[PDB]
RNA sequence: GCUUGACUGCGAGCGUGACGGCGCGAGCAGGUGCGAAAGCAGGUCAUAGUGAUCCGGUGGUUCUGAAUGGAAGGGCCAUC
RNA sequence: UAGCGGCGAGCGAACGGGGAGCAGCCCAGAGCCUGAAUCAGUGUGUGUGUUAGUGGAAGCGUCUGGAAAGGCGCGCGAUACAGGGUGACAGCCCCGUACACAAAAAUGCACAUGCUGUGAGCUCGAUGAGUAGGGCGGGACACGUGGUAUCCUGUCUGAAUAUGGGGGGACCAUCCUCCAAGGCUAAAUACUCCUGACUGACCGAUAGUGAACCAGUACCGUGAGGGAAAGGCGAAAAGAACCCCGGCGAGGGGAGUGAAAAAGAACCUGAAACCGUGUACGUACAAGCAGUGGGAGCACGCUUAGGCGUGUGACUGCGUACCUUUUGUAUAAUGGGUCAGCGACUUAUAUUCUGUAGCAAGGUUAACCGAAUAGGGGAGCCGAAGGGAAACCGAGUCUUAACU
């Protein structure tokens, strides 16, 4: 183990293509660009979504929907997270202390993702049916 | 990490120029001309590795025909007689014998004449 | 897992995972390469065609001269012109993940124990600040090229070793993966072994 | 710098669970009266982007 | 002669298209018409009779509603 | 991202969080208290640094060599093995470096203290009008007049004034929040004509500044302006006394110097095109990409004979260059007189796929702090759940009155 007996893992350091360095390389002359078009040209290439002037798909299709500002202040909570709080209680504010939900989340919902193996009290939150039963099956006290 | 190209460029040019010795004019002196004369020589040689085999066989056969014609039989009948006689002496060796051993060739001719009779 | 202090009958227990782990060369190589990249002062430039001083005037007209069409006296094709992809300053540093660095340090130390390059002592004391006293100590310990790792910076020891090119004295916190590989032997005080074990664990 | 999402494409597509893209159908904005009920009904649910076009949409929606 | 199936929601599966899309469709739910009944009817013997998206308009729908209650506007459905 | 947007091309926030650094004051006036805070200058004292500088360790012998610092051997110093020099590579020859010291005189930034000016503290009053707001036209706000709040105002107008007003993104109500139309204010931030020190996986004379050189010169241009080329004898000039040819030439030959003149100033190394002298071989009845395959003869070496080596190459088979562009080029299609040198898929950030490594239902930190490539920092980002336009529901959801 010296400064001259340290190799990288095999396969970790691929060469890197060099264009226009002769016949043998396989990227000589046109360097993979083919011959005589927009794409060949330096800085050549149509913009993303350009389909040759045909009405592209993003504009051919209609706009739909709106964005709800509520969805951005609404977070789902997994059962796995209910053990990550300090004190057994699971309020919106102690979930923020445990970095489960964002600091600007006002509404929180516990869903049936993962498992809870603990008596947990959930306060001021919403709870799915499936999630309500997993909490109740472990000493749970859901409180509206 | 700036890289000067002079030492590797000189070598690359000298290698070709050494291969172009004996060539006339710009062909032994000038790299642009020399590189094309070396590549062509390579192409011709490669062609000539195959061409030589055809030429030497062509020579042997004309030599065999002459001897065979001298000894009384055409090449065509002669090679058929050696075939029907199971003789597997190749054209290289028949033509050497025709030149250097004219009595041995006579024997090979009578054997061919025999297997045709 | 145990280390025999060279100068004592007594040994020191340490963690197998830090001093006894396998030698992952790839992780060490990635961390030693990053350290050298992190040492680079990436200070250089060239001049692009825009940065070469001169005018934007067409040297000659587009058509009618039998000359090659030109547009700039600063074209990179031209002698005194710009460098086509002129260099700028750049930071060559790499991200090493926290765990990859500790992981390589643990690997390196394990490989020094396997190669008997790690010496452990109760203490490494030079009394006065003199190379002559330390060079005798290292000649009596049979050491020439050696990284001394103490727990506490001894003023006398740092100074006494400063003029010795093959000797470097560091604190437990001053270790780096290259210096552990680079020197032939590593001498670590007992208390330094404690610090490094707590650092790495 | 950051790639700029093509904002017009962000308003026509939404990423599904297996990385696909749902979009509203064309031909249901106006001129609805000459179109059969049956044609209008099949156009009411969101379709998924076909294989030929997922490259265009993904190019336009990098942060999707 | 009687009538409104030129129905509403859906749709196994096929076809035809680079895509956008276009087309065929039993059967299911709801409600209807004709017929004693079996049944037929989701427009016309079929294949042309058409125009994407944007921007708006109209009606419906308390989905959303930038402190909060509303509203504006937006969305969604139908149509221009 | 939310939005803006011929909803095209593109533009692009904030809320809120993590950090750097924080500092608050005054007038719009009176009175009692009075020079009690505060910087401003402007003197002085004591420390601090700058502008010159002082000392600063330790080596000999031998070998090679023109020369020793190199080799070999045996020693010495090191808070100094940073560097630069010296006849080839020096810790110990030199200059220096670490370390220790130093200022008549002037001056900076800090403190203390003194003269001169500025006023706190209390008490009760006071609370910035052609202003806010509006109409018209424009601009600015990410926001293109859009449903458009908010700021600015060219024009026309024009309030309330603490029981009052502004804002909370059309607008209204309620609630909260602040108080415009008068001002000052350090630090964290930006930059480097210039100076000092130090560094560089920066260049090394077609590079690097245009300029390593008497270069913004020569030269061009009415002028604005444009804008070159050009580095290296040697360790030391020891830079060639003297002699000879020559025109008291140029230049050269000797001599001498020097390790070297095969370093002689037209000077280190001294490539290539290009041009010559000499020797070997061929070539004056021979037709073409000039080679290639065969192959005599000649010359020169080898071999102890040996049909092999080198050079040449009569004669002979085959054979229309290269690049580019093209359906296709010997093409009479393009490009190149030749050599040398330079001359083109980069860099930064985002994003995705692959490989590889680390950790793993968790992964990882950014700025910044700094015990400085450590460690700290988990603010955040991604992922572990999706469906739905959305509310919302949730391993299901949407659709529909409800789904086989
Ligand atoms: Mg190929
Ligand atoms: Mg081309
Ligand atoms: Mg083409
Ligand atoms: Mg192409
Ligand atoms: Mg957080
Ligand atoms: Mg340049
Ligand atoms: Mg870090
Ligand atoms: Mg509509
Ligand atoms: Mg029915
Ligand atoms: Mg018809
Ligand atoms: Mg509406
Ligand atoms: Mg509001
Ligand atoms: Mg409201
Ligand atoms: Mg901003
Ligand atoms: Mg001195
Ligand atoms: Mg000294
Ligand atoms: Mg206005
Ligand atoms: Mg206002
Ligand atoms: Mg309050
Ligand atoms: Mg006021
Ligand atoms: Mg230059
Ligand atoms: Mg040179
Ligand atoms: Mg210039
Ligand atoms: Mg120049
Ligand atoms: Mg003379
Ligand atoms: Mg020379
Ligand atoms: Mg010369
Ligand atoms: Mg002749
Ligand atoms: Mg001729
Ligand atoms: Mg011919
Ligand atoms: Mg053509
Ligand atoms: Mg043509
Ligand atoms: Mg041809
Ligand atoms: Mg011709
Ligand atoms: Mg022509
Ligand atoms: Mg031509
Ligand atoms: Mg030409």
């Amino acid at each position: 183990m010296r400064l001259n007996t340290l190799s990288p893992a095999e396969g970790s350091k691929k060469a890197g293509k060099r264009l226009g360095r002769g016949i043998g390389s396989g990227l000589g002359k046109t360097g993979g660009r083919g011959h005589k078009g927009q794409k060949s040209r330096s800085g050549g290439g149509v913009r993303r979504g350009f389909e040759g002037g045909q009405m592209p798909l993003y504009r051919r299709l209609p706009k739909f929907g709106f964005t709800s500002r509520k969805a951005a202040i609404t977070a789902e909570i997994r059962l796995s997270d209910l053990a990550k709080v300090e004190g057994g209680v699971v309020d919106l504010n102690t979930l923020k202390a445990a970095n489960i939900i964002g600091i600007q989340i006002e509404f929180a919902k516990v869903i049936l993702a993962g498992e809870v193996t603990t008596p947990v009290t959930v306060r001021g939150l919403r709870v799915t049916k499936g999630a309500r039963a997993a909490i109740e099956a472990a000493g749970g006290k859901i409180e509206e | 990490a700036r890289v000067k190209r002079g030492v590797i460029a000189r070598a690359r040019h000298k290698k070709i120029l050494k291969q172009a010795k004996g060539y006339y004019g710009a062909r032994s002196r000038v790299y642009r001309v020399a590189f094309q004369a070396v590549i062509k020589a390579g192409q011709y040689a490669y062609r000539d590795r195959r061409q030589r085999k055809r030429q030497f066989r062509q020579l042997w056969i004309a030599r065999i025909n002459a001897a065979a014609r001298q000894n009384g039989i055409s090449y065509s009948k002669f090679i058929n007689g050696l075939k029907k006689a199971s003789v597997e002496i190749d054209r290289k060796i028949l033509a050497d014998i025709a030149v250097f051993d004219k009595v041995a060739f006579t024997a090979l001719v009578e054997k061919a004449k025999a297997a045709l009779a | 897992m145990e280390l025999v202090l060279k100068d004592a009958q007594s040994a020191l227990t340490v963690s197998e995972t830090t001093f006894g782990r396998d030698f992952n060369e790839a992780l060490v190589h990635q961390v030693v390469v990053a350290y050298a990249a992190g040492a680079r002062q990436g200070t250089r430039a060239q001049k692009t065609r825009a940065e070469v001083t001169g005018s934007g005037k067409k040297p000659w007209r587009q058509k009618g001269t039998g000359r090659a069409r030109s547009g700039s006296i600063k074209s990179p094709i031209w002698r005194s012109g710009g460098v086509t992809f002129a260099a700028r300053p750049q930071d060559h540093s790499q991200k090493v993940n926290k765990k990859m660095y500790r992981g390589a340090l643990k690997s390196i130390l394990s490989e020094l124990v396997r190669q008997d390059r790690l010496i452990v002592v109760e203490k490494f004391s030079v009394e006065a600040p003199k190379t002559k006293l330390l060079a005798q100590k290292l000649k009596d310990m049979a050491l020439e090229d050696v990284l001394i790792i103490t727990g506490e910076l001894d003023e006398n020891l740092f100074l006494a070793a400063r003029n010795l090119h093959k000797v470097d004295v560091r604190d437990a916190t001053g270790i780096d993966p290259v210096s552990l590989i680079a020197f032939d032997k590593v001498v670590m005080t007992a208390d330094a072994v404690k610090q490094v074990e707590e650092m790495l664990a | 710098p950051k790639i700029k999402t093509v904002r017009g494409a962000a308003k026509r597509f939404k990423k599904t669970g297996k990385g696909g893209f749902k979009h509203k159908h064309a031909n249901l904005r106006h001129i609805l009266t000459k179109k059969a009920t049956k044609r209008k009904r099949h156009l009411r649910p969101k379709a998924m982007v076909s294989k030929g076009d997922l490259g265009l949409v993904i190019a336009c929606l990098p942060y999707a």
